[PDB]
């Protein structure tokens, strides 16, 4: 029924500017008050801009004012946010949203990701040691971006005592390990490979363990 | 700018019961109110609005009550699905502010982490980078310091860590610490500890490493 759906998304350089549209479905859209919010990663969300059905009134975030300008098209069902000089601050999921007094319409959100860093393929390394009766191997996941990866251990045959962690951003690039704990007796008499794909450079990587 | 408070921070809990979180304005909000929850990958979904009333199609389970400044958000009957974080929000003035967020946590027996320590591999040594790697997995509670020991000296520079959301099947939280250095700095020392200290012991786990061994 009532359906919206932002687009502009994705990857950007610090200091240059995306244009954010949101497409609306299923109501009467000239007659509503629409909203950006946005949730920057690990962190909560806050309220980005308010527009009027009319476009009278329009009120910006003390963080965004004077860098940010919303505007919508009625006769198209769009809403708009033009997001210019943008800081890595601003790296973020966006969501435009509609607020009823008893109901709330939000749309999937587009990432926005501020970043100097390009399509960037990773390094897979191995991680084996140099009792509990277990032995803890894994990989690690080095300077990629944009994100995601998918690891998984065998094909995804091996699930159990598998540990994939967050990613951690740093100098623009994503790394990210995988911790894979099997009993000691079965390593390595039985193989342990860890197996790595990064869509955005076409990169499907193997690594056997030892 | 009304200040939105939210208290506990985190909450362990059991399933089926029942479990509140409070929620306190900096000033009068006439009872403008809203309760989200929050899961991975997905936006916000309203539970709550002017404080006590359930949105359409919400389970019966939930509930809502406030008195001016401070709100109250209840779950009768815990279910797994539950699991994820809350927001309390007031649109009663703008910029509508959401409140920092509670993580409903499983509650779970006291486990000590398992630590694994890892030079860099010889393959990225050839690279002319080095990064170590330790793994600190499966304890509980969440509450935990892990960190890297150069040579005695502590070093911040260069490590990233991250904890994984509590396991589906035994309710642990596991952490990756990474310290990245060039193979001229990683020459330059030969003692790297990762020094790990959880409430469930006094002393500190400590996993070394000697770059010449």
């Amino acid at each position: 029924e009532v359906q919206l759906v932002e687009s502009g998304g994705g990857l950007v350089q610090p200091g240059k500017s995306l244009k954010l549209s949101c497409e609306a479905s299923g109501f009467t859209f000239s007659g509503y008050g629409m909203h950006w919010v946005r949730q920057a990663p690990g962190r909560g969300l806050e309220s980005v801009a308010y527009i009027t059905s009319s476009s009278i009134n329009i009120k910006y975030a003390d963080a965004v004012k004077g860098r940010f300008t919303v505007s919508r098209d009625n006769a198209k069902n769009l809403l708009f946010l033009q997001m210019n000089i943008l800081k890595s601050e601003d790296t973020a999921m966006y969501y435009c949203a509609r607020f009823d007094w008893d109901k709330n319409y939000w749309g999937q959100g587009t990432m926005v990701t501020v970043s100097s860093a390009k399509t960037t393929a990773p390094s897979v390394y191995p991680l084996a040691p140099a009792t509990t009766n277990t032995v803890t191997l894994g990989c690690l996941v080095k300077g990629y971006f944009p994100e995601p990866v998918t690891v998984i251990w065998n094909s995804g045959a091996l699930t159990s005592g598998v540990h994939t962690f967050p990613s951690v951003l740093h100098s623009g690039l994503y790394s990210l390990s995988s911790s894979v704990t099997v009993p000691s007796s079965t390593w390595p008499s039985q193989t342990v490979t860890c197996n790595v794909a990064h869509p955005a450079s076409s990169t499907t990587v193997d690594l056997k363990i030892e | 700018d009304i200040q939105m408070t939210q208290s506990p921070s985190s909450l362990p809990a059991s399933l089926g019961d029942r479990v509140t979180i409070n929620c306190q304005a900096s000033q009068d909000i006439s009872n403008y109110l809203n309760w989200y929850q929050q899961k991975p990958g997905k936006a916000p979904k309203l539970l709550i609005y002017y404080t006590n009333k359930l949105a359409d199609g919400v389970p019966s389970r939930f509930s809502g009550s406030g008195s001016g400044r401070d709100s109250s958000f209840t779950i009768s009957s815990l279910e797994s699905e539950d699991i994820g974080s809350y927001y309390c929000q007031q649109y009663y003035n703008y910029p509508w502010t959401f409140g920092p967020g509670t993580k409903l946590e499983i509650k779970r027996a006291d486990a000590k982490p398992t630590v694994s320590i890892f030079p860099p591999s010889s393959e990225q040594l050839g690279t002319g980078s080095a990064t170590l790697v330790c793994f600190v997995n499966n304890f509980y509670p969440k509450d935990i310091n892990v960190k890297w020991k150069v040579d005695g000296s502590e070093k911040r520079d260069g490590v990233l860590q991250s904890v994984t959301d509590q396991d589906s099947k035994d309710s642990t939280y596991s952490l990756s610490s990474t310290l990245s250095l060039t193979k001229a700095d990683y020459e330059r020392h030969n003692l790297y500890t990762c020094e790990v200290t959880h409430k469930t012991s006094t002393a500190a786990i400590v996993k070394t490493l000697n770059r010449n061994e």
